[PDB]
């Protein structure tokens, strides 16, 4: 029993870090639209300061 | 006697002899052909220019037309015969019935009540609504604020507070519509002319079709006649319908004034216009009002300068948040950023104060364990941070609530939940003692008993 | 006489008129006076015809149009050589420590060209400077410039306090340190910890503090770098504090800022590295003499990226960081042994014995901080019986690291110490090979030298 749990053991783990891999996958997803959306307001927000600012 | 020299989108410039240039904030007029339209002067350019904004259509206006300088500001019907009636920012009546038969007419530009003459009140208003008079309770003669993006609840909301507030209130009630639809404005004297509350409301109306200046001065406008019914020695009620189009339209004119940007776009004056209008809504010992402002914020960014420099203006701060409203919560108000002044365990008692906090904190609890639930799954809780987080979901569930004026939308018959009746149900679920029922029995019900008594239907 | 006249005052900045034959020259300072005091103005541009557009070294209010302003033909000069010693002197070379006026026999223009790739000597003598972990960790030579990074309350200024009573009292140095955006109260301890300390009478201090104009906190590092270059080409080796780099970049912003100058990267001056590079290319060992330098730098919000730390590190030859973690846990001085750096730690220049003592303490902190977690979810009785004495090891190397300053017998009442590259050396390659294995932790911390660490195991 002890060795047929620590098998069991050993197959959960292997499915519950794949799911987590995936998890972590389709999060970055989500960051790098975040952080491109913030690159293009810095990106604008900069250069309205600079042009806007002169005369 | 004076000449029109440019006319730049909505701002008009016009030359004056130099010993006749009218004063800041004088209002002028021009016969723009078969028409009349008023202009407002902002400034004193040099040499007899003066320039002013334009409360109409600024189209058709040729160059050097004659205008006319009436020597006093715009001035408003106000007082008791302007109630149960619908008015422009010029204060002309804009329903189809007669004449207003005012008495007395003020002018929309006044200095704020001293320093001497505030009031302030400890006593408590209550609602139907659990979230806001759990998180945020608010005071009577005290300001309100509902903060939220496009499309989250900010009008419903509103429509509810009207609804259980002003109803059973006694004194007069103003509603300012700034800058919102006149679908909503159409719909809300309807329902109030067919439940025969109109003869206590009255309404001013500068909607999203109008031109700059009549969104830019309309909030001015009723605040005047909220006022007048304040010094009267009354109480009142004042609704207004979106403050932040009174600084985007101050935004729309600021650069064709000939002023520099400021931070993101915004005129540079932006927290003096905002401060200098919600200076003078406020209570006094002479009368109180009391008012719910709904406050736009753009592209879902509470950061943005205008409801940033709106914040600190107001007691009780509701923030409504779309994350929420995705989810079937409704009204979506999220906890751990509405707030009041009136939250003290001096003032809503110790048993308030202290469920209010718990619910914060096990809320906070849960938000701090969102990203390991998303990474590593529910199965990696420790066995009592899963208890945390059944708790959550079921407050976050309990929180919702149905509304009288959102029928339409559900079917399902509005809610009224007294105060007593609610901190009690959260005192319970935070205890554990209603741990068995499914989270789906605290979506969309009144007080607790419905929720044991829905949890048999599954 | 007086040929000039004012014709704007907007802030800080002054347009001043002449005719077109006497037009100063950019630099040059001009005088007026701003009521019963006088004010002068460094000329920044020369526009349009005659008139001449100019930074006020002090209080702008007050000042009328139309006032005569005379130009000194020469640009801001200050005095220099020994009779600055322990003297306090503002931007102007003007003393504001009350003893009087300063007795100089020679006075030098703040602005001047740097030595040509020609003159320049290398030499590798490396600076010996009393503290166990800059000395073993950082070593950096004669005219070279070494950083100290780090966020705020870390111990930059302090860490030049001891290095500036080290190198005076050990040494008999001379030195120069350049408040630039002082804070007056930082500066009221400074000068009364030098003078207690009595290593006032080498070291002469110039504060631009922050309550002054932009130009003031700007100008501030050039008569420091001045008094210096004095210094130097008596044939001394003066040693040169900047007391932050940051505040001279900010200044700088500030001062383009009023010029109307078009901002760059993140609101910085478009001529930031040349700002940068007209500093520090002064700060050099020539074949007369040597300036050394030690440069406190304000890293903002940690990130090492923006313009200002981005920009320095293109010159300094040595860095240490300084961390807050560090520091709370109570060791002092507070560096960070893995992140610090320098150009000078190869074995050509400090020889196989330093080099290898420095790889070897490297080698022990960065295999415990592999050991820490294990230890921490396995408990440490799971270890190897060769991890458990790395473990043993790397805790009291990172004990030994730690000591007790002269400066900061005020903070602590412990009494200072000082202590050699040889017993520092001596020290460390004995704790590593396990010399020491029989005293516990805590004789090494805060103790100094390492027979002073048997000396303090049996009173424990
Ligand atoms: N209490 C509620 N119950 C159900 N649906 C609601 C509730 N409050 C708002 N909604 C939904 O949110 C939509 C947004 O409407 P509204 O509140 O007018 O947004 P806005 O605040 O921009 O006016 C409503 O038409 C309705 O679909
Ligand atoms: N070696 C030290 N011994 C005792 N206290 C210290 C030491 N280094 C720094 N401190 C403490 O740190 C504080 C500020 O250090 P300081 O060097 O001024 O920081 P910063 O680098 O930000 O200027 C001082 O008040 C002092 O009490
Ligand atoms: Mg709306
Ligand atoms: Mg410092």
């Amino acid at each position: 029993g002890v060795v047929e749990n620590l098998a069991s053991e050993q197959a959960a783990r292997m499915v519950a870090m794949k799911a987590a891999t995936d998890n972590g996958g389709s999060l970055i997803k989500e960051l790098q639209l975040v952080y491109n959306k913030a690159r293009q307001a810095s990106i604008t927000q900069e250069l309205t300061e600079i042009v806007s600012g002169a005369a | 006697t004076g000449k029109i020299v440019q006319v730049i989108g909505a701002v008009v410039d016009v030359e004056f002899p130099q010993d006749a240039v009218p004063r800041v904030y004088d209002a002028l007029e021009v016969q723009n052909g078969n028409e009349r339209l008023v202009l407002e002067v902002q400034q004193q350019l040099g040499g007899g220019i003066v320039r002013t904004i334009a409360m109409g259509s600024s189209d058709g206006l040729r160059r050097g037309l004659d205008v006319k300088d009436l020597e006093h500001p715009i001035e408003v019907p106000v007082g008791k015969a302007t109630l149960g009636r619908i008015m422009n920012v010029l204060g002309e009546p804009v329903d189809m019935k007669g004449e207003i038969g005012e008495e007395e007419r003020w002018a929309i530009h006044r200095a704020a009540p001293s320093y001497e003459e505030l009031s302030n009140s400890q006593e408590l208003l209550e609602t139907g609504i659990k979230v806001i008079d759990l998180m945020a309770p608010f005071a009577k003669g005290g300001k309100v604020g509902l903060f939220g993006g496009a499309g989250v609840g900010k009008t419903v909301n509103m429509m509810e507070l009207i609804r259980n507030i002003a109803i059973e209130h006694s004194g007069y009630s103003v509603f300012a519509g700034v800058g919102e639809r006149t679908r909503e404005g159409n719909d809300f004297y309807h329902e109030m002319t067919d439940s025969n509350v109109i003869d206590k409301v009255s309404l001013v109306y500068g909607q999203m079709n109008e031109p700059p200046g009549n969104r830019l001065r309309v909030a001015l406008t009723g605040l005047t006649m909220a006022e007048k019914f304040r010094d009267e020695g009354r109480d009142v009620l004042l609704f207004v319908d979106n403050i932040y189009r009174y600084t985007l339209a101050g935004t729309e004119v600021s650069a064709l004034l000939g002023r520099m940007p400021s931070a993101v776009g915004y005129q540079p004056t932006l927290a003096e216009e905002m401060g200098v209008l919600q200076e003078r809504i406020t209570s006094t010992k002479t009368g109180s009002i009391t008012s719910v402002q709904a406050v736009y914020v753009p592209a879902d960014d509470l950061t943005d300068p205008s409801p940033a420099t709106t914040f600190a203006h107001l007691d009780a701060t509701v923030v409504l948040s779309r994350q929420i409203a995705s989810l079937g919560i409704y009204p979506a108000v999220d906890p751990l950023d509405s707030t009041s002044r009136q939250l003290d365990p001096l003032v809503v008692g110790q048993e308030h104060y202290d469920t209010a906090r718990g619910v914060q904190s096990i809320l906070q609890r849960y938000q701090e364990l969102k990203d390991i639930i998303a990474i590593l799954g529910m199965d990696e809780l420790s066995e009592e941070d899963k208890l945390v987080v059944a708790r959550a979901r079921k407050i976050q569930r309990f929180l919702s609530q149905p509304f009288f004026v959102a029928e339409v939308f559900t079917g399902s018959p509005g809610k009224y939940v007294s105060l007593k009746d609610t901190i009690r149900g959260f005192k319970g679920i935070m205890e554990g003692e209603y741990d068995h029922l499914p989270e789906q029995a605290f979506y969309m019900v009144g007080s607790i008993e419905e929720a044991v008594e829905k949890a048999k239907k599954l």
